[PDB]
RNA sequence: UCGUGCCCCGUGUGGCGAAAGGGAAGCCGGUUAAUAUUCCGGCACCUGGAUGUGGGUUUUGCGCGGCAACGCAACUGAACGC
């Protein structure tokens, strides 16, 4: 039939660069990175990156085109746009001097610094990422290490103090479940921290907890993306705690 | 007065190295049996070092300062002599007529030429020889 | 000490010389 | 080359880098 | 923004217009087709004019 | 001979040569108590490493995100300062 | 409350089912929390501590050897450049029918 | 179609995976023998003088490769 | 990272309009009552895509040879230009 043209099929259709993905979703870079963390969109590597983009370098990030197409349907995008428009309305009220209207509109923002909870709700994301409770139990190692670490950190704009208090509360609830079911198995005093190993429904769960000292936040880490991980993991640990308490027939939350 | 002598800088005008800059190692005005005309034994640059900017890292500078040399027997009619001169002690008798009869001797000669030329380039002198001609 | 391989390549923006630099042309937009 | 002093030097360099990272009208 | 309609314009999606029972009508029983059966291991069918 | 040549958990201490992101990850800092620094009680234990940095490195190594560097200053928009018309036309 | 585990793409793509990249040199998946060994104990056994100390000692030895070798190569390169510059300055001063 | 002039190349071609079949043509008027191996893209022909060693080349050819003699008449 | 931005570029504008202009690539033999460079057999080609093997190049990192015209199975090459 008609002769095909070069660069219209194959890897050039299979991959997108991060710039193309961000323009395709019409997002800002922080929102895009946050959404990729929350939905599990991972960087990919083509065989020949020039076939995808002629200006690509070794530091160019690639993603699957189908993964970006899937991100097009996520309901959090409208939540992002609603929060941006609400912030514009609050700015209008403050600039006109309507302090009561500004307070009333700010109550709809659901800011973490007053709620202790993430700014956006990730409940629908949890079931998509973990089809089974066994999958959630297998990701509990990373979840518990991150949350037990962040329970001992100072307040920041990325993770406010009330969110840190909620992290501590969730870790304490999980510890109480382990106590009343006698699920804790091993512990280890290393030079880095205290390792704990428990067994929940046949799954070994190993996590690392810092010694209680002043923890050092260095510029070598991306602390805001670590905060996005914290939001996702506290949303996961709340549901894990509810399921475990309901399974052993206790009222949740304690 | 004769100017096609040792250390004379010339431009190659024909062949695969046309446009490249060479330094005359040995002039043969009377010719030989294999090349019965006035010719020269020259060493030159095939790949010039790239430009160096002030914000480049040391590894990048070391990578971009490399020189690929070549050696050549070339007719006088295929050279354009320049007023520049390049005096290098390490290139004295680096090549002769019998160098080109054996591939390994050409390899050793080109290694010696590369070492001497990169030393002179890193010294910062004779910058006209190490910049490429634009045409 | 600065690298001896660093060089200055000044541009002359007079008539018929190097290409004119990108200026603020907001008065003529 | 004493390995104890080499390891001490590497450690002190690492803590130095870590502390540097953590630090009219 | 993409469209997010408050009502679908069409309530029921259409069934596939060209299914297999409409694509294949009947085989050809002519003597040329009957030749082709053992000469070329080829069957001849009368099909829908809009089927590729 | 060609057939013989073709015939013949991950550890984070040894990484692949190719980078994932803007730079290849550095080698981990030394997590070891030196013999002169060895203590005999849990009270005088000197904790080693950084757990937040460890979690970030674990994220990059397992490939949930690529390694990026901090940008302390962003390039500003090129603007020109001018005086307002009312302040130009003010007279006293 | 809400209890999970009990045209939009209601199915995830297979590209999302693809596993992420591992940066491990063997290419296998690294655990989120690797199991610690006895050499990482706060009060370690003597054999584990001595093994870790010997490994880090030989790594420090080879690192310092490599650093001194590359420092010497840089020194020789600088000296060769300086000698070539001195030679160039001396040459400039000397010039000044079948 | 391509003509192979080296026995080592012909043996490698016959050992290739896409070598579907092979045939032997005898031309007694010119006293020659042709070995033709059918691959995916090309038919490769090795031309030899008719000789006992040319006959023994068939035993050096791979056994899994089907090898047939060309008949005197090409019946359809 | 003052995270919700910034930079570069300039040329305009879409479509129809040729079975004789331009244009990627198929030949031979046989075959029917009636089609055939279209079917059958043999032997090929073009365009596009993916990813291997061999071979090549590289520790003097991006081939070598010929005075030259140039040659050889390979022998990096974005923007912007000729």
């Amino acid at each position: 039939g008609k002769a095909k043209k070069k660069g219209k099929s194959g890897a050039a259709r299979n991959y997108m660069t991060r710039t193309q993905a961000v323009k395709k979703l019409q997002l800002s870079l922080p929102d895009f990175r946050k959404l990729c963390i929350w939905k599990g969109i991972y960087p990919r590597e083509p065989r020949d990156r020039r076939k995808v983009n002629k200006s690509a370098t070794a530091s160019t990030t690639f993603y699957y085109t189908k993964d970006i197409q899937y991100l097009l349907h996520e309901p959090l995008l409208q939540k992002f746009r609603e929060q941006k428009a609400l912030e514009k309305k609050i700015s209008r009220a403050l600039g006109r001097g309507d302090v009561s209207n500004a307070a009333r509109l700010e109550r709809n923002a659901n800011l973490p610094e007053k709620t202790g909870k993430p700014r956006y709700t990730l409940n629908h994301i949890i079931r998509e990422r973990y089809p089974t409770f066994q999958d959630a139990l297998r990701d509990l190692d990373d979840c518990l290490s991150m949350l037990f670490l962040f329970a001992n950190l100072p307040s920041t704009t990325a993770v406010p103090a009330k969110m840190i208090a909620r992290c501590e509360r969730l870790c304490h609830e999980f510890q109480h479940y382990l106590i009343v079911t006698h699920s804790l198995r091993k512990s280890f005093l290393s030079i880095k921290g205290i390792y704990y190993q428990a067994n929940i429904q046949g799954e070994d769960i190993l996590w690392l907890v810092p010694y209680k000292f002043n923890q050092r936040i260095v510029g070598d880490v991306d602390f805001r993306i670590m905060g996005t991980f914290v939001e996702f993991y506290m949303t996961l640990l709340g549901f894990v705690n509810y399921r475990l308490y309901t399974s052993i027939g206790l009222k949740y939350p304690p | 007065m004769k100017f096609l002598k040792t250390s004379r800088v010339c431009l190659v005008t024909r062949g695969r190295y046309a446009g490249k800059k060479v330094v005359i190692i040995q002039p043969v005005d009377q010719g030989t049996k294999s090349h019965p005309y006035g010719h020269a034994l020259v060493a030159g640059i095939e790949r010039y070092p790239s430009k160096i900017t002030r914000r480049m890292s040391k590894a990048r500078i070391e990578k971009r300062s490399k020189i690929k040399p070549f050696i050549k027997v070339i007719n006088y009619n295929h050279l354009m002599p320049t007023r520049y001169t390049l005096e290098l002690e390490g290139l004295k008798a680096v090549i002769n007529a019998d160098t080109f009869k054996e591939p390994s001797q050409r390899e050793e000669a080109k290694k010696t030429v590369k070492k001497v030329l990169e030393d002179r380039y890193n010294s910062g002198k004779n910058r006209w020889f190490f910049t490429p001609l634009r045409f | 000490p600065k690298n001896p391989l660093l060089e200055k390549r000044p541009r002359n923006f007079g008539i018929g010389q190097d290409i004119q630099p990108k200026r603020n042309l907001s008065r003529m937009v | 080359l004493v390995p104890e002093t080499l390891l001490k030097k590497r450690k002190s360099q690492e803590k130095a880098r870590a502390e540097r990272a953590a630090a009219v009208i | 923004l993409s469209r997010a309609p408050k009502y679908p314009r069409k309530s029921i999606p259409h069934e596939p217009r060209l299914d297999e029972h409409k694509i294949i009508i009947h085989p050809l029983n002519t003597e040329g087709a009957l030749k082709k059966i053992e000469e070329q291991n080829t069957l001849v069918f009368i099909v829908d004019v809009k089927a590729n | 001979q060609l057939a013989l040549q073709k015939i013949e958990e991950g550890d984070d201490t040894v990484l692949r040569r190719k980078q994932l992101g803007k730079f290849k990850l550095p080698e981990k800092d030394l997590e070891l108590v030196l013999p002169d620094e060895l203590e005999d009680s849990l009270r005088r234990l000197k904790p080693e490493g950084n757990l937040l940095k460890d979690r970030y490195r674990s994220m990059i190594v397992r490939g949930k995100l690529e390694a990026r560097r901090k940008i302390p200053f962003r390039k500003q928009a090129k603007t020109k300062l001018t005086e307002k018309w009312t302040f130009k036309d003010f007279r006293i | 409350t809400y209890d999970p585990w009990a045209p939009d793409p209601l199915k995830k793509p297979k590209t999302l089912e693809q596993k992420p990249i591992s940066l491990a040199a063997n290419g296998k998946s690294v655990p989120a929390v690797p199991k610690p060994t006895g050499g990482y104990s706060y009060n370690p056994a003597f054999t584990d501590y001595q093994q870790r100390l010997m490994e880090e000692s030989e790594k420090a030895i080879e690192a310092e050897r490599k650093r001194l070798q590359e420092l010497e190569l840089e020194r020789q390169k600088m000296e060769a450049a300086a000698r070539s510059a001195a030679e160039a300055e001396a040459a400039e001063a000397r010039a000044e029918k079948p | 179609p391509q003509e192979v002039s080296d026995i080592k190349k012909f043996i490698e071609i016959c050992r290739r995976k896409d070598a579907s079949s092979a045939r032997i043509k005898k031309n007694p008027k010119t006293q020659q023998i042709k070995f033709k191996v059918r691959c995916q893209r090309f038919l490769y022909t090795l031309v030899l003088k008719d000789s006992d060693k040319a006959e023994k080349l068939k035993q050096s050819l791979p056994p899994n490769l089907q090898i047939k003699d060309v008949p005197k008449r090409n019946k359809r």
